[PDB]
């Protein structure tokens, strides 16, 4: 009775292949090229409080209000803002604020951009189960650069300050840009000096990411322009940005702030045969700037980056988010398979060379959200509770409201919102696939052999997998998990274990997963698997006898 | 403040019964560490220094020196006010 | 004594029981082999660890 | 030969053989799991391909224990047809066309074999059983079934 | 307090929509964030990234410096040690000059100033190599400090171990316990089976065989052996020459042939002080 489990255990049937015996229709297929198509597009009534405002009742319309004028706690918290009363400068720690008239009030509801792809639901949810409730835009207090701009610049646009016109207590949302729907509007109390703080911690951590890393966005701005002279290109602004952008993927590991800020949390974005698709999906994410610290093309054909049991490892990009300035980073990994490679290749290639039909690839991609400890730029801790009852996520109590709904933008935008989820969803995922793999499974185009192996992935290579993911979210109890799913793991399972433990950190539950398998081809991976001194030290369980001695290596595999 | 004999007497008892060079059965509530026991000086001084382990009282080097059986070790944490 | 109290006082890293095996066997082997002056000259020396600490033993 | 049977080239083998290794009537396969060969995929494509029936021969009956797998899915969250050798062969051999017989023979060291057979076999495997020779050795058992 | 308003009259609001309860769901939202202590400024990390918490000397400790003195001059204790000094006496040592002189150097203390390294090791790192080395279960380590001596290492740590599986196995965990700050591996084939040297930093470590041990006698040596004196150069030079009396009239004349190891570490500066 899961969606999960279902499409284990029944698969979609794409595809039909007809043969002597039977009909094997259910198979992952590669989809078909994308083509560009230039007929197809990109893009794909007034209400009662809105005609009061216009009719000049809109302090009517307030509860709190008199019939005739504005309510008390509304006037003086505008004179407040206005007046700068109760709490040559610098524009990033400076807090402006511009107070509109009420005929530039802007009273309506809030609406989606034209490129914002979202159901029916969704969009209810975020606009909190009302979408033709409207609220009324009097203020704009700060502003954010611009998204293809570099990170390290005064704000253009600025966040907006809306009032709900009928609530029992008063309230201001903050929305920071037009891209963040009312779920996520920072609600504040009425108070000036509530507002200019929530609005100082933005401004603070602005001015501390341009203190941190403007030399370096103008050290690679100056390496830009003098690419762009060296190659002979046209040298224009957006020249500039574009080759900065561009020069995001020369720049190196070693120099990345992937640590730069306190707190950290994993998420799964699902298992992509291309993820090249999601990588441009989050380049192209309105609340991430266009210049990353950190780009890596997953090229998935190119001799360094060819997916092994003992792979190369992880492709890693590092994106900047615009107006809470926490770090995302993304981690390709293709390392997760489980599979052993065919023994002859030449019989592996002489029965894939002339087919027409390649299967699906199940390439993990993860995202690390790193945010400074905050007490009022991630909306409190209730806003994210709400977030997470609303759409069935776990993220922290204080991450970002910022990288929060940019997690879920792109991940809708993708079209994976099932395929993101985090601890918990994994260990149902986990929990589903042990009941597939309890259950009876079908058939697949051919058996597999040591000899000549099969490309499509099978459940218990799925359940292995899925381990190392469980592993890699960082969950509390996967040494426990691990040491109850061994006993009953079958040789894929047991290779996902042995990597699950070595990406949790347990070397001695890693050196009794390898010494207990028996001996083999998995066996001979797994060792090479590490750096390791002696494969003896690994494999053998007691002390081999070598010349009337006896080696230990407990303490070298142990914590 | 003063332990009593008899307490002071098992403790020193139970340690060099389980010295490494004192025999079990031939300690006895009298004996010499020297010549009934047939220690050297430096393991006397090895007995003196374990005894000085369990009981946290600092024996002077002068004061160390007079032990030379038994009788001596349970004499001086009698008069000792330091013995725990 | 002077010598194994003072290890033991200060001794954090080097074994107390190597200590001690050490110690005694000098005392025991060293003296009885060398000459009565190299014995007084040990004895000094012995003198000279229990005033500077073992002589950076640590 | 499946779940880490001794070396079809062990002395010991070769001595109860005598021959049988250098034969070239009867094939005989080792699928090893850790080797990359999945073995109940290779005898579900066998079962579907040459349309046969499952039949299992366990040494000895598996006992009554539950599976840790179920806790573990609880943590997370948080019928087999037993039938006689000679009425089996009765019911299944006097009919004209009988199906082809896939036999799983087996000693039951943690007696769960035949419940993880029948878990990752489809067509459900039918259990051969003798009823006056329930408790007997596995050459005897094996020789007769 | 909070500048936000209040949660539950956002939930008010929100479970028109939600229909749903949610209990006990920030544990299962936490359960997965990592959080990561801060570090303080003033804490160094040392050669094995441990944490330090003892400070130390950067002068030697046999010096005799006045800014290293800290007691408290007094008039009664100058005018006794000027009535003492009213008798001139020569110092023990060969050259009467060079010996007052370099006693005014070191009261001076500019040999401090021009001896002064801050490289010196650190006794955490000697504790997590003794550390690895029980784990390995390698007997009788004994570390010394040869800092104010006259050597190239700040510590000496000495392990028997009992083969050479387990002596390779010692050196190889100490390696790969230096693996952080080491830019070597050791020597992949054993050219000697009862002896082996591996270097952190400033800090040697010897393992051997019982019986090889005991025949370099390194711990005993290096024990003995007294610290650094600048007074130390002040004696007569020794030079290995046979004279008409065997006798020289500048250097003198040593044969430690004669002589064993022990009584060779425990005469070296004996001999050379009185003759
Ligand atoms: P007791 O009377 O039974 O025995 C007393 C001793 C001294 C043990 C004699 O029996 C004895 O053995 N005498 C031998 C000759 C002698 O007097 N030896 C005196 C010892 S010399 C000395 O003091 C050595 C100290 C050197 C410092 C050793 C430190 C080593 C650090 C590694």
């Amino acid at each position: 009775c899961s969606p999960f489990l279902s499409s284990l255990l029944s698969p979609v049937e794409t595809v039909p292949l007809h043969d002597v015996t039977r009909t094997y229709s259910t198979m992952d297929v590669v989809d078909p090229p994308a083509r560009y198509n230039p007929m197809v597009p990109n893009v794909e009534e007034e209400g009662p409080v809105a005609c009061a405002h216009k009719n000049g009742k809109l302090w009517g319309v307030f509860e709190g209000s008199e019939d005739n004028k504005p309510p008390a706690w509304f006037y003086r918290l505008c004179k407040d803002l206005f007046y700068r009363t109760n709490s040559g400068v610098d524009p990033y720690v400076w807090i402006p604020f511009n107070l509109l008239d009420e005929a530039d009030y802007h009273v309506g509801p809030y609406r989606f951009p034209s490129t914002a792809t979202y159901t029916h639901e969704q969009r209810t949810l975020l606009c909190l189960g009302d979408t033709r409730r409207e609220y009324v835009h009097f203020c704009d207090s700060y502003a954010f650069p611009g998204r293809a701009q570099i990170p390290t610049s005064v704000g253009t646009c600025p966040s907006k300050l809306y009032v709900n016109p009928k609530q029992q207590q008063p309230v201001v949302y903050i929305q920071l840009s037009n891209d963040i729907p009312p779920a996520m509007w920072l609600p504040v109390k009425g108070t000036a000096a509530s507002v200019r703080r929530v609005l100082a911690e933005f401004a603070s951590m602005a001015a501390l990411h341009r203190d941190w890393h403007h030399d370096e966005f103008m050290e690679r701005h100056a390496t830009a322009v003098r690419m762009l002279e060296l190659q002979r290109l046209p040298a224009g602004e957006g020249d500039i940005l574009r080759y900065m952008a561009y020069d995001a993927r020369n720049a190196q590991f070693a120099f990345a702030p992937i640590r730069e800020f306190p707190n950290q949390q994993e998420f799964f974005l699902g298992e992509h045969d291309d993820p090249e698709k999601l990588m441009e999906h989050v380049d192209l994410c309105p609340l991430l700037f266009a210049i990353p610290h950190m780009r890596t093309v997953v090229d998935l054909h190119a001799e360094h980056m060819i997916p092994t049991i003992a792979g190369p490892g992880v492709a890693t990009s590092l994106y900047r988010c615009i107006y809470s300035k926490a770090l995302l980073f993304v981690q390709v990994h293709l390392s997760s398979e489980v599979k052993l490679p065919p023994q002859d290749p030449e019989a592996f290639k002489f029965m894939w060379k002339d087919s027409q039909v390649l299967p699906k690839m199940r390439i993990p991609v993860f995202v690390r959200v790193v945010w400074p400890t905050n007490e009022r730029m991630s909306g409190g801790g209730g806003l994210l509770r709400r977030f997470n009852r609303l759409f069935g996520t776990e993220f922290a109590s204080d991450i970002p409201v910022d990288a929060a709904m940019a997690l879920l933008y792109v991940m809708q935008w993708s079209g994976h919102i099932k395929d993101f989820l985090g601890v918990r969803g994994m260990r149902q995922r986990l929990a589903d696939l042990l009941l597939a793999s309890q259950q009876p499974e079908p058939t697949k185009l051919y058996p597999g052999t040591r000899e000549i192996p099969n490309p499509e992935y099978t459940v218990a290579e799925r359940l292995g997998m899925h381990v190392q993911y469980l592993a890699q979210l960082h969950d509390p109890d996967i040494s426990l998990t691990i040491q109850r799913l061994l006993p009953v793991a079958s040789a894929p399972v047991r290779m996902g274990c042995a990597k699950a433990a070595l990406i949790a950190g347990d070397r001695e539950l890693f050196r009794h997963i390898v010494s207990s398998e028996p001996p083999g081809r998995m066996q001979t991976y797994m060792t090479k698997l590490v750096r390791k001194r002696k494969t003896r030290d690994l494999v053998d369980a007691e002390p081999r006898l070598l010349e009337d001695q006896y080696e230990f290596a407990a303490p070298l595999w142990t914590k | 403040y003063l332990l009593n004999k008899d307490d002071v007497l098992t403790r020193v008892l139970e340690v060099v019964k389980n010295f490494e060079k004192v025999d079990a059965s031939k300690v006895t509530p009298q004996s010499h560490f020297v010549n009934d026991l047939g220690l050297n000086s430096l393991d006397v001084v090895e007995v003196v220094f374990a005894i000085e382990q369990e009981f946290i009282l600092d024996i002077p080097d002068h004061d160390a020196e007079k032990i030379q059986s038994i009788t001596d070790a349970v004499e001086y944490i009698s008069q000792n006010p330091m013995a725990k | 004594r002077r010598l194994l109290k003072a290890g033991h006082q200060q001794l954090l890293v080097t074994d107390k029981s190597y200590y001690a095996r050490k110690v005694r066997h000098e005392f025991e082997v060293t003296a009885r082999q060398t000459s009565a002056r190299v014995r007084g000259i040990m004895y000094e020396r012995g003198q000279w660890l229990v005033e500077n600490k073992l002589g950076g033993i640590v | 030969a499946t779940n880490h049977c001794a070396d079809l080239y062990d002395h010991r083998v070769i001595r109860a053989a005598r021959g049988a290794h250098f034969q070239k009537a009867v094939p005989i396969y080792t699928l090893k799991e850790e080797d990359g060969d999945n073995v109940y995929g290779m005898l579900n494509h066998i079962l579907q391909r040459n349309d046969l029936s499952p039949v299992c021969f366990a040494a000895r009956d598996d006992n009554d224990a539950t599976d840790e797998l179920d806790d573990l899915v609880r943590q997370l969250r948080s019928a087999v047809k037993r039938e006689t050798l000679s009425d089996y062969c009765r019911n299944n051999f006097t009919k004209s066309d009988a199906k082809g017989q896939l036999l799983m023979v087996g000693p039951n060291h943690k007696r769960n074999s035949v419940r993880r057979w029948s878990k990752q076999l489809s067509i459900p495997v039918t259990q051969l059983l003798l009823d006056e020779v329930s408790q007997t050795d596995a050459l005897i058992a094996f020789s007769v079934v | 307090e909070s500048d936000f308003v209040d949660l539950q009259l956002d939930d008010l609001t929100n479970a028109l929509g939600s229909a749903s309860a949610r209990r006990e769901v920030g544990d299962s939202s936490e359960l997965g964030v990592v959080r990561e202590n801060d570090i303080p400024e003033g804490q160094v990390f040392s050669r094995l990234n441990i944490p330090i918490s003892s400070h130390q000397e950067e002068q030697r400790t046999n010096s005799r410096s006045a800014l290293r003195v800290s007691a408290s001059d007094t008039l009664e204790e100058t005018i006794q040690q000027p009535t003492s000094t009213g008798s001139k006496q020569p110092l023990p040592y060969d050259d009467e000059r060079f010996a007052d002189m370099l006693l005014e150097m070191e009261v001076e203390g500019s040999l401090d100033e021009t001896w002064q390294d801050g490289r010196k090791a650190y006794i955490e790192d000697v504790k997590e190599i003794l550390e690895v080395l029980r784990s390995l279960k390698v007997r009788d380590i004994c570390a010394i400090d040869v800092s104010n001596k006259t050597s190239n290492f700040d510590y000496m740590l000495f392990g028997t171990c009992e083969g050479p599986r387990h002596i390779h196995l010692a050196a190889w965990a100490v390696q790969e316990a230096d693996a952080l700050k080491r830019v070597c591996k050791i020597r992949r084939k054993q050219v000697d089976h009862t002896w082996e040297v591996v270097p952190v930093g400033r800090i040697i470590v010897n393992l051997m065989q019982e019986s090889l041990r005991e025949e370099l006698s390194l711990e005993r040596k290096w024990a003995v052996t007294k610290c650094m004196d600048p007074l130390s150069v002040a004696n007569a030079p020794v030079s290995e020459g046979r004279s008409v009396k065997a006798h020289g009239l500048w250097t003198l004349t040593l044969n430690l042939q004669d002589l064993e190891d022990f009584e060779v570490d425990y005469c070296k500066d004996v001999l050379l002080t009185q003759v």
